[PDB]
Formats: structure tokens, C-alpha cells, sequence
């Protein structure tokens, strides 16, 4: 009654029969902006079906020597579907997300992942190596899009913060002896109630193998990791022509 | 006590015991605040809250 | 004016309970019972474990009267930490003419910055204090003018400028024989919280390598410029330093995040040393020893 | 509170929340004043006030 | 003469029923029923 | 008087006449305390208390 689930929203459902449990980030569901909070005076659009779908984005192969990946949300979906068309026309934006990452393996493979969220995941550099040149990260390390980006130094998460206490932020583990998926429901976290969808990326989805993959030779050596996400309770405002960046 | 509601802690039901001498509430004392804590939104923010005694994966 | 049933049908899980002291430990006994197990948790749920003391070991009735008031945010942050230092030397390169514009960024010193980077969004009032003295430490009979330049106000460009008339800016005239000038500062940001971390760019357009200087720079956090001059037409005959201490009051903090372990290198970016990534703790030679 | 009415803001019905220590009202605090505004004497000071919805020149 | 709550709080499973004769065998019929199985024990 | 109970003299029934200006009770005055004394726990802490008039070793 906990191992088996089904998440239907929009026209797309996903079934899982070896889940762990759904955690709701910071204990509350995504919701619409109340009139106590809103400052924009134009009526928002709320598509309510066409953008609240599980978008399956990409597939990272996980071998025995991987480091970890990250996806900046919502810039994984400003190139995809009716979410990517409404977020490019409209200046303002708010939504929550239901984030579901699948990674199946046999009952002989082993290894654990820490799929975790963290809001305002800013990216530092190696500062020129020795630490004296103020190098800023490029635009693709900042906002990789639906392609994702691989961590260089996952012990410090490319930001000088340790991964050992990433477990404070909303997370759950995918260890291949127990579960194969990890649902994380995230509300809209930001100070101001709407923001731009092209500039500001509210959070980043860190997916790091902490305990590495291991399997005896003869088993299937290709163990993919696919993340599917669904913008919940999304609404846009401030209509103008299409910007792409 | 005829001050403006200028403090950056407005947004709760109860007030605090902060003594103030000027007409602006942000110039007041820090005072003592309420000892309410909610660890369950960081410790176990699960959807269907399972108890201690049961096995978590039935 | 509709006949459809689709449109006419078209919330927190946790309750903050009051907890002044840590919770008591009720008396438990042994238990030899199948079916229910309080030890075996599932850490892959991503929940911290709700196993208590009583269901692991036979405990006694301990009335816990240990208060939890020292650990609130108003007791953890309301300590005046050094966030700025302003030099006004007699002769040199850095400010040789007795004025200095220090733009208010309190992420320049790593003890106040380390604590407030635990949280992502913080909303607070602050009371700044300006302890000023000669570089040897002694106090001299010298008059100073501090003034606060908001974003858009004219920055003063010299000691004998026109912007020091402070027709609408707030300004403080204190001499160094006086106690340190202490003024309280409200929550001034346009957003509802000072975000210490802004993963994004402030301006639209293409983002080339020349304008990656804007990355992580949110305009809701940069709240202006703090300017200080020695009051006079002539040059003052005393070298000066002005140390700025601020304590935070009426604090509300949201969304905790991991605390920095690498050394800070610059302001307003988390850049860290690349070859010198040090471990977050100390180390030992083997795991089976101490 | 046995002061003289010396302040240059006498001429309204309500008083203000100004603390004073001397016997003269002009030495008092500036205080906080009433948040009443009348934009219609500068915005539309017309004789016969026309509404928003109608065309202004019938 | 104590204030502690540890000290103030500080049995057979089977009942011998009378059985003069061996027990009777009541009438049973067939059963085609999932869920419950009386044969498969755990030794 | 909305202070915290921080003083190192909490543990009696009666309070003391200590004037305080901060929100912490240990910053208060020393005040005047109760003039109760018990010499019998240092003078004659015997099990069965014998009187003055009788010989102590009957
Ligand atoms: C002029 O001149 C010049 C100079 O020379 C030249 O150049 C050249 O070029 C060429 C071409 O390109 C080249 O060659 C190539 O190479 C490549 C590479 O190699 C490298 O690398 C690798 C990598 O590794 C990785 O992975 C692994 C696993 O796999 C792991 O373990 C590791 O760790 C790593 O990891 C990493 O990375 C990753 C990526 O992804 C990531 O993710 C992670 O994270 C990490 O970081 C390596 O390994 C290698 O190594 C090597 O070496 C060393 C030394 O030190 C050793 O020790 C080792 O062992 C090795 O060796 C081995 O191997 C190799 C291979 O690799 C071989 O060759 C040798 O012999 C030995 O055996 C390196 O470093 C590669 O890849 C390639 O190969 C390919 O090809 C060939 C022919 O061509 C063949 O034969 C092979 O087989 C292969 O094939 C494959 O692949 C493909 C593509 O990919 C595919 O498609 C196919 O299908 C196949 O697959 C298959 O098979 C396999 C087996 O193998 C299996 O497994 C699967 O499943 C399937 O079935 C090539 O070779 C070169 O290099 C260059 N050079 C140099 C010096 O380098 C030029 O060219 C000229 N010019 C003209 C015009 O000519
Ligand atoms: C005579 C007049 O005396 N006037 C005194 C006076 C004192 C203080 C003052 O404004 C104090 C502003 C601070 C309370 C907050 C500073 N903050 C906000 C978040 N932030 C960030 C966020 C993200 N990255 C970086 N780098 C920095 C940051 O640095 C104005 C006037």
C-alpha cells in the first residue's frame, strides 16, 4: 500500500509498483496565488491540463564511475510543449512541480542515489584552480536546459556546500535493493509571488550516486536514469511576443 | 503605544514583548518570540504519515 | 451562464505545536513482540526517523525542563557581527581625499556571512553601529558624516561635494569622542525577503562571457551605498578606520540549505578554490581505530 | 498634558500622536498625521463631475 | 517515600479444557476458496 | 514585567524585590532575600533530637 502507486495529472499518468513514498516538499502542496500575495493586476492564464503533464525529458546512463547531474527548474521546460510556449509568451510565471525520477535495476545490481532538490542552487566555479581569479560560470553550466549537466566536484556540489548535508533539503534515495523511483512534490518557492521563467531558476534537482553502482559482469551494464516532471498549479501573466532566452 | 506597524515580523497572531520608544516598530527591541516549532515539515514531510511502530514499507 | 460540469468543480500537512522545553521521556519497559518494529526504518523514504528513546531501551521518567529559547532565530542572529570596514587614510591610493563609498553588501566577512548563508531567504530588521577610530586605535577629536545613499540617489564624488547637503537622505553626524553611532534599519527590499542566493540573471537578452558578471546579482538585495566623509573643506589631519557592526532583529528565515565548508573567495558568488578542495572535517588513518 | 496650542498644525478636528516635554506645542514631535487625501481637487476640479463610463463631451 | 515514576510501575497462555472423549468430526463439504488455506502450515 | 526566568536563584516559593530593566532575570538587582535560617542542620543534625533540659546520654 506504499510500494505501489500511480500519479495521474493532466493526460499523462505514470505507474510504479516499487516506489518508496511521496514526499511533499516543506510539508505543503503547490497552490494558486491568493489575492493577499499577488501584485500584478492583469488576470492570469491557467491552462490546467495542457501544461500539467508529466514531461519525460532525458536519459542519463549511470555507470560505475559517475559523478552526478543537475537540472535547473523551470529551465528544463522552457523548450518543451505548451509549457515552453506559455513560458516564452508570458513574462510572469509560477508553478509547483511533481518530480519523478526512475532508475530500475535487477535484484543483483546495487547502489544508491540521492535525488534531492535545493532552492536557489547557484553555481560557483573552481576560481581558476588556485582560487585567485574571479571566474563566473558560463551560461550552459548555469542553465543547461533539458540536457542536464554533470557535476565536476560533487563533494562540494560546485557551490562550496557539502553534499553530506544536502539531506536537509527535500530529498529521498533510490537504492536499487528497495525502490526504483522517487517522487518529490515541490511547491512554488520564491520571495515575490510571480517571476520570470527565462531568467530565474527557482531550484535545481541534484541526482548524485553516493553509493556507486556495482554488478558482476554478465548483468545488464546499461542502467539509465530518466527524470519526469509535472508542473502543478501553473499560471502565467504578462503576455507579449516570444522571447527565447 | 500608538506606533506604526513597520516591523519585519508582522504576520503572526500574537505580538511580542518588545519595548519601543520611537514611533516606528522596526526600531523596537528584538524581544522574546514564540517557542513554537514544527519539525515535521523538515523531518518527515511525507504525504501519508506512517507511524513509528509500523514497518514503513508494508 | 454555463451548462458544463467541468468548470464548476474546478493547505499544509504539518501543524506547529508549541514546544518550550525538550520533550520528556516516559517510562518504558521491555517488549517481546512481533509484527511491530520501531527500529527498522526506511531511509529511502527521505524522512528523518521517528524512532524514540523508549522503544529502543528501557528508560526512566525524565521531566525535561531544558529550554529551547536560545536556539530561536532571534537569539541566534541578534549578535552584532563585523560586516564592513571603511578606510580613510591620510595619503595613499585607496580613498586619499577623505571620503569613501562602501556599497552595502554584508557578505564581505566570513563569520556573519557563514551564519546567514544557512538560510536562503531572510527577512529582518537590523541595527547598524559604526565604531570609528584611528588605525592605532586611539580616538581623536574629528567630526564625521555618515550618509545612506539609496539606489538612484547621487553618489558623492568628493569630500566637498554637493550631495552631502542631505536634503532627503538620512545622515549621522558623530565625532569620535562620542560613543559609536547606532541606528536601526528596516526591511527595505522590494521583494519579501533578502535572498542570499539568486540562481539567475537580472536582465534579459543573450548571456555571453562578457556579461556573466551579472550572474547571481539580484537587484532586490543591493540596497544602496553607505558614504562617509570627514566634515570639512580642508583635509583632516587624522587617518581613520570605520568598522560597521550589524545585529539582526525581528528575523524570519526560510528554506535552510547546507552550510559552507570551502573558504570564501569573493563577494556575491560561491566561488571556491579548485585544487584546494579540503574535506569538511578532520581525518584519521584507519576506520577501525580512533 | 497642559500645553499651549502653539503648533503650526492646529486647524483640524483630530489631534496627532506627538509626544512633548515642554509647555509649547511647536516643540513637540512631528508625529504621524492623518492619511486622508483628496485627489479630486487637483485631478478633476470640474464644475459638473462627469463619470468614467460616459463620453466626456456628450 | 519516593518521587520517581520508575519504581511505582515496576501468567499462562494455555487453558486446560476438559476432554473426556476424543473430539467429534463435524460434517464438512467441499470448498473452492482462495485466500485461506488450512493445509499449508509453517513447520 | 515580562522577563525570562534566567536567574540563578529560581527554586524558592517567594520572589525577591529586584528591579530589572532588561528581558533577562540574571541581569537584575541582587535585591533583598528571605531572612530564613536553619541552624539545626549544622548545629544538631542528630537522628533523634534530644532536648536541652535532659542529660544527652540517658
Ligand atoms: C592521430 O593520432 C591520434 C593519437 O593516437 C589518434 O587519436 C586516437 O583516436 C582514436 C579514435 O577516437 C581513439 O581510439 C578510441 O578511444 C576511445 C576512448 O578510449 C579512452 O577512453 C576510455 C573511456 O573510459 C571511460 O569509460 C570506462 C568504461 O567504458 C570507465 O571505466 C572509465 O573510468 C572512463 O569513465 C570516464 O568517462 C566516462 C565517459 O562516458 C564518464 O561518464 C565517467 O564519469 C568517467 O569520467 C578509457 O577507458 C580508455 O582507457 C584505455 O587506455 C588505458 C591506458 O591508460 C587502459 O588502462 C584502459 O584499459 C583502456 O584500454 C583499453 O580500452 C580501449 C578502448 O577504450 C582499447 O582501445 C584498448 O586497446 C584497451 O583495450 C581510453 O583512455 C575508445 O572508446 C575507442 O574504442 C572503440 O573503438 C575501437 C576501434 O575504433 C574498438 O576496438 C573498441 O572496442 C571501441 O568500440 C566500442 O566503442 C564504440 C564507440 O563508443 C561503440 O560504438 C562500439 O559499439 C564499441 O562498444 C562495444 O564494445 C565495448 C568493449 O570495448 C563494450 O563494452 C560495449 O558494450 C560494446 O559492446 C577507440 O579505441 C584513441 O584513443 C586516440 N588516441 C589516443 C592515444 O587516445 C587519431 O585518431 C589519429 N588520427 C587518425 C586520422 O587516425
Ligand atoms: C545615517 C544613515 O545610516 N544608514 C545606515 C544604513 C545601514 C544599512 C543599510 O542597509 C542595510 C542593508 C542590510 C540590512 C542588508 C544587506 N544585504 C541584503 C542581502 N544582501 C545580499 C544578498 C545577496 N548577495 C549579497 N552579496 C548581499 C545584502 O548584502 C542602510 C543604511
Amino acid at each position: 500500500s506504499d510500494r505501489v502507486a500511480q500519479l495521474t495529472i493532466g493526460n499523462s499518468t505514470i505507474t510504479t509498483q516499487e516506489a518508496a513514498n511521496i514526499i511533499v516538499g516543506y510539508g505543503e502542496w503547490p497552490s494558486y496565488c491568493s489575492d493577499d500575495d499577488a501584485t500584478a493586476v492583469d488576470k492570469p492564464t491557467r491552462p490546467d491540463v495542457s501544461v500539467n503533464r508529466f514531461y519525460t525529458l532525458d536519459t542519463k546512463l549511470w555507470e560505475k564511475s559517475s559523478k552526478g547531474w543537475y537540472w535547473k527548474f523551470p529551465d528544463v521546460l522552457t523548450e518543451t510543449g505548451v509549457f515552453g510556449q506559455n513560458a516564452q509568451f508570458h513574462y510572469l510565471y509560477r508553478s509547483g512541480f511533481c518530480i519523478h525520477v526512475q532508475c530500475n535495476a535487477s535484484k543483483f545490481h546495487q547502489g544508491a542515489l540521492l535525488v534531492a532538490i535545493l532552492p536557489e542552487y547557484v553555481i560557483g566555479t573552481v576560481a581558476g584552480g588556485t582560487g585567485t581569479e574571479d571566474s563566473h560560470p558560463p551560461y550552459i553550466q548555469t542553465q543547461p536546459g533539458a540536457d542536464g549537466f554533470e557535476l565536476q566536484h560533487p563533494y562540494v556540489l560546485d557551490a562550496g556546500i557539502p553534499i553530506s548535508q544536502l539531506t536537509v533539503c527535500p530529498h529521498q534515495w533510490i537504492n536499487l535493493r528497495t525502490n526504483n523511483c522517487a517522487t518529490i512534490i515541490v511547491p512554488y518557492m520564491n520571495t515575490l509571488p510571480f517571476d520570470s521563467a527565462l531568467n530565474h531558476c527557482n531550484f535545481g534537482l541534484l541526482v548524485v550516486p553516493i553509493s556507486p553502482l556495482d554488478f558482476d559482469q554478465g548483468a545488464t551494464p546499461v542502467i539509465p536514469i530518466t527524470i519526469t516532471l509535472a508542473p502543478m498549479c501553473s499560471e502565467f501573466a504578462g503576455l507579449r511576443q516570444a522571447v527565447t532566452q | 503605544s500608538h506606533e506604526n506597524s513597520n516591523s519585519a515580523t508582522e504576520g503572526s497572531t500574537i505580538n511580542y514583548t518588545t519595548i519601543n520608544y520611537y514611533k516606528d516598530s522596526y526600531a523596537a527591541t528584538a524581544g522574546k518570540q514564540s517557542l513554537k516549532q514544527d519539525p515535521d515539515k523538515f523531518a518527515n514531510p511525507v504525504k501519508d504519515i506512517f507511524t513509528e511502530m509500523a514497518a514503513p514499507l508494508k | 451562464g454555463d451548462r458544463v460540469a467541468d468548470m464548476i468543480e474546478s493547505r499544509a500537512l504539518t501543524q506547529a505545536l508549541p514546544a518550550p522545553t525538550g520533550q520528556n521521556t516516559q517510562v518504558s519497559s521491555h517488549r517481546l513482540d512481533t509484527g511491530e518494529v520501531p527500529a527498522l526504518q526506511a531511509a529511502e523514504i527521505g524522512a528523518s526517523s521517528n524512532t524514540s528513546d523508549e522503544s529502543m531501551i528501557e528508560t526512566r521518567c525524565v521531566l525535561n525542563s531544558h529550554s529551547t529559547a536560545e536556539t530561536t532565530l532571534d537569539s541566534f542572529f541578534s549578535r552584532a557581527g563585523l560586516v564592513g570596514e571603511i578606510d580613510l587614510p591620510l595619503e595613499g591610493t585607496t580613498n586619499p581625499s577623505g571620503y569613501a563609498n562602501w556599497d552595502i553588501d554584508i557578505t564581505g566577512y566570513a563569520q556573519m556571512r557563514r551564519k546567514v548563508e544557512l538560510f536562503t531567504y531572510m527577512r529582518f530588521d537590523a541595527e547598524f553601529t559604526f565604531v570609528a577610530c584611528t588605525p592605532t586605535g586611539q580616538v581623536v577629536p574629528q567630526l564625521l558624516q555618515y550618509m545612506f545613499v539609496p539606489p538612484g540617489a547621487p553618489k558623492p564624488e568628493s569630500r566637498e561635494s554637493l550631495a552631502w547637503q542631505t536634503a532627503t537622505n538620512p545622515s549621522v553626524f558623530v565625532k569620535l569622542t562620542d560613543p559609536p553611532a547606532q541606528v536601526s534599519v528596516p526591511f527595505m527590499s522590494p521583494a519579501s525577503a533578502y535572498q542570499w542566493f539568486y540562481d539567475g540573471y537580472p536582465t534579459f537578452g543573450e548571456h555571453k562571457q562578457e556579461k556573466d558578471l551579472e550572474y547571481g546579482a539580484c537587484p532586490n538585495n543591493m540596497m544602496g551605498t553607505f558614504s562617509v566623509r570627514t566634515v570639512g573643506s580642508s583635509k583632516s589631519k587624522y587617518a581613520l578606520v570605520v568598522r560597521i557592526y550589524m545585529r539582526m532583529k525581528h528575523v524570519r528565515a526560510w528554506i535552510p540549505r547546507p552550510m559552507r565548508n570551502q573558504n570564501y573567495l569573493f563577494k556575491a558568488n560561491p566561488n571556491y578554490a579548485g585544487d584546494s578542495i579540503k574535506p569538511t572535517g578532520t581525518s584519521r588513518n584507519a576506520i577501525t581505530t580512533l
